[PDB]
RNA sequence: UCCCCCGUGCCCAUAGCGGCGUGGAACCACCCGUUCCCAUUCCGAACACGGAAGUGAAACGCGCCAGCGCCGAUGGUACUGGGCGGGCGACCGCCUGGGAGAGUAGGUCGGUGCGGGGG
RNA sequence: UCGCCUCCUAAAAGGUAACGGAGGCGCCCAAAGGUCCCCUCAGGCGGGACGGAAAUCCGCCGGAGAGCGCAAGGGUAGAAG
């Protein structure tokens, strides 16, 4: 809806402890939130009717929306596929569809990666701009063993308004990111 | 192939140049003819 | 090492950028004539160089072959020759410092600089230091 | 349901549907389902969800599992591989550690049998 | 380093270079005068005084000019310099 | 937001452990395994001298 | 950028510029050859609150009656980032037929 | 009649890039929402519509800066129509008119029209 | 080798040769045609679960070094992609 809590947990503590913190000089100046992509890599395209777009409907019934299937830019012979085409899943995710995502992903998800001493804090570096991979996608609170037939680990990067990677490190703390120290 | 379409048996042949396997087959083109003007014309 | 060479003679004519200074070391041989300078002549002066003041220090070889030096095998006229007979063959025209020695002392630098000038195909004059220069 | 990292089992027994939890055997999973209190042969695709996570306070809570036990088992193996203690070396490359002959056996811990050899 | 030059006023490059001349140019961004100092000093101030070191410019009027020794065009074959120009200093 | 949709009902997500997210997805009717309050936590190893301080000594 | 230049393509003569702000429209006839604005009209510097459509007809209605007060009849719409949509210029008064 | 802003062109970097401060009464943009038109192989991010609660933070405008860039003379060589010689040659020299390229001094973050809106 | 195309030799209009240098064509395409509307490339920097050092994704710097069916030029994103 409007009303997502991790929205409400922003506009209502984050914003004013961000400026608290740092000094800012302006309402906008604080890091907002405004991406969140889910990449599916899926090279997957062999013989013996090899469709594998039933992971476009488990991403869009993760996320609550339809990922587009992505033709490949340029065409290498090491891994199989060519010409373009076949696949590769994105899906990207502004307003409250990425909040009420990030509400799923950043309390329910991670806690629970199948060990998860936390993220990787030096995975910003320079921009805002935080990127982070899931090795088993079924994390998630809507898809448990008997929706599928094979792994299908996303990496998601979530892209803020900050300048540098310090801003964004504060910005997603305090959204709920744990981290490793 | 060099495949000309012709106005729905009629005449006015209309040449062009199908490229047979990939697709042909009841080529359909709405086309300008000498006499009657706009037909189909599917080829040969 | 590439693109497409069995090159024409051109003409050795006027020299400008054919001969600017001595940059590297500080002794140079400096040609007085244009002429076609082989690899082969290249190889036989600085072997004459760095054998003459042996161990010694730097010669710097400032040409370079880049021109494929073209010799038909003793026939009639059908297309380009087969190319390379020695090799390559750096065009040089007058003006253009060849060699330049660094540090080693003079008395071996005018007795080495003179023996590849002598295996050279070129008249040449040979130059101390404290040429054209540019900095503050 | 899930019960540990994410290992779930379905339509099989409990205790023994607990053993496909890496770090519960067959003893542990004797033990502790009547040790919380639970008939230990109830099929898990009829399994109470109050009955599973007042199984799961006992797995999770107690004792360490995949991840936090199987990190510290590759962590005890790389501790092992030190400067050179014996059972450290031979985990280093692969033989065996504890009394194994290796003169013709240990296709367990070599392969693929590389039949490199040979007189004449 | 002084210097003795006087003042080409438009007299033929070539017949100044007959002459033994070394034609240049003293200019800075307050003065733009073509000049020709006699190389067979100019030699013997620049191969002693390089392009580190000011020299300082006497004319045929008084002018005792302050410059550092900018740029020389040598003569490509037949070595030689074939022309300069004089970084005039400013105050 | 066109045609074809998940179309996110409103969905309140129980865990085991307690704690309940209103949030909203697919399906309406969630619970999870572990979420938060799995957070600074149980069994830490005991080192090596310590255990070997408290196996023996002379 | 939008780099759409939906200019360019336009040679033939009296050019309709067009500019969608968030409060106004700006309209006006520029002459190609000799690049000289004609006539101009913005919106709300002009007439009624940001009912942008209705109002957006309503500039257009004042930029018509604005050419034909100098007898211009034949123009070439513009404004490259246009998307022809709800800013509206559903005319009269311009015999371009738009 | 001058600065301010908005569009729109001309010359095409001497006006570009990167800095460094300023702008919000308006204007312009960001924004607040997707019901409304139409939207995106997913996403009202773009496009579009509604709004005006807030802000110049970005973006843009307007100033200073030469760091990069770009422009770059005066000279003078190169080259050369045209002429006349030397050189068995490779090629060079003189006169006559042109006359660069790089370089150096430097110049430089606009200049200018047209129609609106404003003190 | 014989025709055609691209450079170069071709001497800043054109044309210009040799058994001079270096490559291509004897087709293809019912969308690789038309029009309308959008979008920008390659690269490098980082950052990302399998993921090649170049799959896909994100963010900066990227004015053409990418692409245009095919050789080579000419051109070109203010499109011809
Ligand atoms: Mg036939
Ligand atoms: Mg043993
Ligand atoms: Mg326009
Ligand atoms: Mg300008
Ligand atoms: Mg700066
Ligand atoms: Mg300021
Ligand atoms: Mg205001
Ligand atoms: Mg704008
Ligand atoms: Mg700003
Ligand atoms: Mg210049
Ligand atoms: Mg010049
Ligand atoms: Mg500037
Ligand atoms: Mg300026
Ligand atoms: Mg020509
Ligand atoms: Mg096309
Ligand atoms: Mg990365
Ligand atoms: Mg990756
Ligand atoms: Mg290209
Ligand atoms: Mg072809
Ligand atoms: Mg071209």
């Amino acid at each position: 809806p409007l009303d997502v809590a991790l929205k409400r947990k922003y506009y209502e503590e984050v914003r004013p402890e961000l400026i608290r913190r740092f000094g800012y000089q302006n309402v906008w100046e604080v890091p907002r939130l405004e991406k969140v992509v889910i990449n599916q890599g899926l090279g997957e395209a062999k013989e013996d009717a090899r469709i594998l777009e039933k992971a476009a409907q488990e991403l869009a019934l993760i996320t609550g929306q339809k990922p587009a299937v992505t033709r490949a830019k340029k065409s290498i012979s090491n891994f199989k596929l060519r010409k373009g085409m076949p696949i590769g899943l994105r899906v990207t995710l502004r307003r409250d569809r990425m909040w009420i995502f990030l509400e799923k992903l950043l309390n329910v998800a991670l806690p629970r990666i199948r060990d998860f001493r936390g993220l990787n804090p030096n995975s910003f570096d320079g921009r805002g701009n935080y990127n982070l991979g899931l090795r088993e996608q079924l994390i998630f609170p809507e898809i448990t063993y008997d929706m599928v037939d094979a792994l299908r680990g996303m990496d998601i990067a979530v892209v803020t308004t900050a300048e540098t990677d310090e801003e964004a490190r504060a910005l997603l703390e305090l959204l709920g990111f744990p981290f490793r120290k | 192939l060099l495949l000309e379409c012709t106005e729905c048996k009629r005449r006015n042949y209309a040449t062009e140049k199908n490229k047979r396997n990939t697709p042909n087959k009841l080529e359909l083109r709405k086309y300008c003819p000498w006499c009657r003007k706009h037909t189909v014309h599917r080829e040969v | 090492r590439m693109k497409y060479r069995k090159q024409q003679r051109g003409r050795l004519k006027g020299a400008t950028k054919g001969g600017d200074y001595v940059a590297f070391g500080d002794y140079g041989l400096v040609a007085l004539e244009p002429a076609w300078i082989t690899a082969q002549q290249i190889e036989a002066a600085r072997v004459a160089m760095v054998r003459h003041f042996r161990r010694g220090g730097k010669i710097f070889i400032r040409i370079f072959p880049d021109k494929p030096y073209t010799k038909k095998p003793l026939e009639v006229r059908m297309g380009k020759g087969k190319g390379n007979v020695e090799g390559y063959v750096a065009v040089v025209k007058p003006g253009r410092v060849m060699f330049e020695v660094a540090g080693v002392t003079e008395e071996q630098a005018m007795e080495a600089l003179r023996i590849a000038g002598h295996k050279l195909p070129i008249k040449t004059k040979i130059v101390r230091r404290d040429a054209y220069d540019e900095a503050q | 349901a899930r019960i540990a990292g994410v290992e779930i089992p379905r339509n099989k027994r409990v205790d023994v549907a607990l053993t496909y939890i890496y770090g519960i055997g067959k003893a542990r999973a004797k033990e502790a389902l009547e040790k919380t209190g639970i008939n230990p042969a109830t099929r898990v695709k009829d399994l109470t969800e109050a009955e599973v996570v007042r199984l799961r306070e006992y797995v999770e809570n107690t004792w360490k599992l995949e991840g936090e036990l199987r990190a510290e088992v590759a962590a005890n193996i790389k501790r092992l591989m030190d400067i050179g203690c014996y059972r450290g070396l031979r985990h280093r490359r692969g033989l065996p550690v504890r009394g194994q002959r290796t003169r013709t056996n240990a296709r367990t811990r070599k392969g693929p049998r590389k039949t490199v050899a040979g007189k004449k | 380093y002084r210097l003795k030059a006087y003042y080409r006023e438009g007299e033929k490059p070539s017949a100044l270079r007959r002459a033994g001349k070394l034609p240049g140019v003293m200019y800075n961004r307050h003065l733009n005068r073509k000049v020709y100092v006699d190389l067979v000093e100019f030699d013997k101030v620049f191969r002693q005084a390089s392009i580190h070191h000011v020299i300082v410019l006497e004319l045929p009027d008084g002018q005792s000019l302050p410059t550092l020794v900018r740029q020389v065009n040598l003569d490509k074959r037949r070595r030689r310099p074939e022309h300069v120009d004089f970084f005039v200093l400013s105050d | 937001k066109e045609g074809i949709h998940p179309k996110l009902v409103p969905a309140r997500i129980i865990c085991g452990c307690g704690n309940v997210i209103e949030t909203y997805s697919t399906k309406p009717e969630i619970y999870v395994e572990v979420c938060s309050k799995c957070h600074p936590f149980y069994t830490g190893q005991q080192r090596f001298v310590d255990t070997e301080g408290r196996v023996e000594r002379f | 950028k939008f780099r759409v230049r939906n200019r360019i393509k336009r040679t033939g003569r009296l050019r309709l510029s067009v500019f969608r702000s968030l409060k106004h429209i700006y309209a006006q006839i520029i002459d190609d050859e000799k690049g000289v604005t004609l006539v101009s009209a913005s919106s709300l510097a002009l007439k009624l609150k940001g009912n942008k459509t209705e109002v957006a007809r309503q500039v257009g209605r004042a930029l018509a009656e604005k050419a034909l007060a100098l007898g211009i009849k034949q123009v070439a719409f513009d404004r490259g980032p246009y998307k022809y949509h709800g800013r509206v210029k559903a005319l009269a008064e311009g015999a371009r037929e738009g």
